[PDB]
Order: C-alpha cells, then sequence, then structure tokens
C-alpha cells in the first residue's frame, strides 16, 4: 500500500509480543480474548477517515496490538511499556 | 585372600552410606532445580524464550531458550542419592 512503507492488511489487527515474554501464559491469553474485539473498532476508525496511520493498543501486560496489520521489522528489544508514549500516559511528570 | 578379608568393613562402610543417601533423599528430595535464567523461580514461568547478555555486558545480547532441567547429581531417589553421595566421598566435585 501507498502511504505505508511496509505491506499490510487490513483484515485484521497484528499482535506483537517481546522474546522475554512468553506467548500463551495464563496472563496473555486472557489477554488475547479481549483485545481481539478491538479489530471491530480498528476498522470502523479507519473507514471513516481513510487517511489515518498505526492505531495501536499498548497492554501492560507487554503485548501490543496494532492496525493494520503488519510483519515486524539482529534480534528484538521492543518492549511497549518503555516507548516515550506509553509512559507519558501511564503516569503524570 | 585380601578381599575376603575387608569384607567386613565393606559391609559397614556400605550399609551407613545407604542411610546418609536417604537422609539426603528426605533433604533435598526435588530441590535441586533451576531454571536457564536466573530470574524465573519455578516451572510455569520458565518456558519460552529469554534474553541472555554474554559475559555480563549489556551490549551483546542473545536470545535463548529457558529450559527447567534437573541438576546431573540430585536427590530424586535413593539411587541417585547413593551416586551423588559416592561421588562427594571421592573428594571430587562435592563444593558444587
Ligand atoms: C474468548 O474466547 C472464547 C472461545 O473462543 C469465546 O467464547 C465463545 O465465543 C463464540 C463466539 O461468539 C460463541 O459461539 C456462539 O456464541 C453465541 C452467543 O452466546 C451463541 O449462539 C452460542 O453460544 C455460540 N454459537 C454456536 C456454538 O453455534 C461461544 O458460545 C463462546 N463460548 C464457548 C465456545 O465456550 C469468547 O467469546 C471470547 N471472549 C471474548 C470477550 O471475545
Amino acid at each position: 500500500d501507498a502511504n505505508f512503507g511496509r505491506q499490510i492488511s487490513y483484515q485484521h489487527a497484528a499482535v506483537h509480543i517481546p522474546t522475554d515474554i512468553y506467548e500463551g501464559s495464563t496472563i496473555v491469553l486472557n489477554e488475547l480474548n479481549w483485545t481481539s474485539a478491538l479489530d471491530e473498532v480498528f476498522k470502523k476508525n479507519r473507514e471513516e477517515d481513510p487517511s489515518l496511520l498505526w492505531q495501536v493498543f499498548g497492554s501492560a501486560t507487554g503485548l501490543a496490538r496494532y492496525y493494520p496489520a503488519s510483519p515486524w521489522v539482529k534480534i528484538d528489544l521492543y518492549d511497549v511499556r518503555r516507548r516515550p508514549w506509553y509512559i507519558q500516559g501511564a503516569a503524570s511528570p | 585372600v585380601a578381599i575376603r578379608t575387608i569384607g567386613n568393613i565393606m559391609i559397614v562402610t556400605t550399609l551407613l552410606q545407604f542411610m546418609f543417601a536417604c537422609i539426603g533423599v528426605q533433604l533435598f528430595k526435588g530441590k535441586f532445580y533451576r531454571c536457564t535464567d536466573e530470574a524465573k523461580s519455578n516451572p510455569e514461568e520458565c518456558r519460552g524464550l529469554f534474553i541472555l547478555y554474554k559475559d555480563g555486558d549489556v551490549d551483546s545480547p542473545v536470545v535463548r531458550e529457558r529450559i527447567w532441567q534437573n541438576s546431573d547429581f540430585n536427590f530424586d531417589n535413593v539411587l541417585s542419592a547413593m551416586m551423588a553421595l559416592f561421588t562427594v566421598s571421592t573428594f571430587e566435585g562435592w563444593p558444587a
């Protein structure tokens, strides 16, 4: 797609889980249901405004679910809870 | 001829080792488990992958799999305890 330097898909939303966090655990899997209902709203927001960039949910468990789905970009050390946009919204100065 | 003469002290040092093996079984029966990374302390968390830092450097990370594995010389049963106690009595690797 244009206006997106990668290959993307609007059918669903991708899920990023950091290397040091094991997928399939009880906490992650429970977190992995109720975030699946966000895909409908992810589609709805894009329909109203086609010129919309990444919409991402940074969970307190560690996993980040973003839309539209796109494969992730050495080893991976990305953690959604350490990003500048997560930190400013999780507390005050 | 000498073997049969030293057979009285062999029956004693073998019987005495068995009691210590049973005591060791009572004490450390399944307590010698550990994960690959020293951050997870039970089999539930010791799953998946983890980031290992070579030789303590925080700038050289490598991805490794964490496995909940037993010790080589454990006290799970009376035989592993007897073998570990034999290795200790040979004074080899006993500090570990
Ligand atoms: C967490 O994951 C669960 C397993 O995937 C979900 O539970 C199942 O969701 C299905 C999809 O809605 C349900 O199927 C239908 O549900 C409707 C509504 O009650 C009913 O018509 C029937 O129960 C069912 N239809 C059938 C079977 O033809 C399942 O009933 C439901 N429960 C199961 C499989 O035990 C959860 O929805 C999901 N949680 C969230 C928040 O998404």
